[PDB]
This record gives structure tokens, sequence and C-alpha cells, in this order.
């Protein structure tokens, strides 16, 4: 479990979060 | 990810007599138009740091620290963030510093779920007696009175419906750590 991906602020493509902000 | 409150926890930057910025690391990942709250334990110092967490979030909540010059900084609040009810000290009017019988008298005082101090320099995220005590660190790696190698850190609340999850962010050399704590309200 990668936390540098899995984290709200995660910067990285595979990121859930970074997922949910990209959608503006 | 809707339905998710994201509460930003730093302090004790201590900008500009002890340090000129926060890490570069770190302010790669801390970027407008994610974080809706802010809480802040103090130790800015100065009105410039204050409008760069303006930056990153409309409502930001700062209280008191030992060397802010901004009097006006309550020395506490308590807020409600979802289920949660937040306190917020900066944490030098405890002694000795982090002492747990100090801050669990301060949880009850405030009657909260989450109490957040700063002062130790020291990031902290525990479970006591069902409830939760978090200190962010030192956001810039700054010197306290009695430390000189300090690890620069900050944490972030993910709230949503009675669990909190804790994300500590550590910057190891120019390295980013993260850890993440779990707490759920009894």
């Amino acid at each position: 479990q990668d936390l540098m991906i899995n984290n709200p602020l995660s910067q990285d493509e595979g990121s859930l979060w970074n997922k949910f902000f990209q959608d503006k | 990810m809707a339905g998710h409150r994201l509460v930003l926890v730093l302090g004790d930057l201590h900008i500009p007599h002890r340090c000129n910025s926060l890490p570069a690391k770190f302010k790669k990942l801390l970027v407008p138009g994610k974080i809706q709250h802010i809480l802040c334990t103090g130790n800015l110092c100065t009105k410039e740091s204050y409008d760069y967490l303006k930056t990153l979030a409309g409502d930001v909540h700062i209280v008191r620290g030992d060397f802010d010059e901004n009097l006006n900084y309550p020395e506490q609040k308590v807020v409600t963030v979802g289920q949660f009810k937040i306190g917020l000290i900066h944490g030098h009017q405890v002694i000795p510093w982090g002492d747990m019988a100090s801050l669990a008298l301060l949880q009850r005082q405030f009657d909260v779920d989450i109490l957040i101090s700063g002062h130790t320099h020291k990031f902290e995220a525990f479970e006591h007696e069902n409830k939760f005590y978090i200190n962010p660190g030192s956001a810039t790696g700054a010197y306290n009175a009695l430390e000189t190698n300090i690890i620069p850190s900050f944490v972030l609340m993910d709230i949503q419906a009675s669990t909190v999850v804790t994300y500590v962010y550590q910057l190891i050399g120019d390295d980013v750590k993260v850890e993440r704590i779990e707490y759920k309200k009894p």
C-alpha cells in the first residue's frame, strides 16, 4: 500500500484522489 | 471521493526568523483547490505566512503561538467538521511539553473528539481513552529551544462519516514519507 500514491494530495497519475480533483 | 472533508493541519513555521519557506517538496503537494479547512497551531510568525495559507483554502483557523506577531489570534479554538469536534491550541501552555495528563484535561475541558497541539515540533497522531491527539510538527523543520534536528512535517485529515483518516507527511532529506492512521469515534 503506497501512500505516496494513495493520499489525498497525491500528484501521481494512478491516485484516485488525483483523479477526483482532475474532474473540474 | 465526494462527501469527504479535507483539513490541513500545520504550524510552527517560524518564518522568517528561523526558516524562510516551507520545503519545496511540501509546496508541490500543497496546491489550491483541494483543502476545505486549515487548522494552524500558530507560530507563523507573520502575516506573510497567513497570506500563504489563504492561497490554499479560504477557511483558515489559527491559534496564538508564543512567537506569533499577531496578538489577535485566539489562545484556543473549538470547531466542528463533519461528526467531529476538534480542539486547537499551540501548546506552549502545556508544561512539560506534550504532557499527556495536561492534554487529556484540555480534551475534557474543550469537550472534543480530536485535540490538535503544537510547540514540540514533533508529530503525533494517537488514540488515548478513545479520543484522538494530533500534533502536526513543524512544517518547515524549524528548531525549538530543546531540539535542533527536526523533521519537517504536516498533517492532512480526511473526515468522512464517523472516521478520520490522518495522513502525516514527513520530509526525510528531500524525500517525502507518508503515514496513515485511522480513528473512528466510539
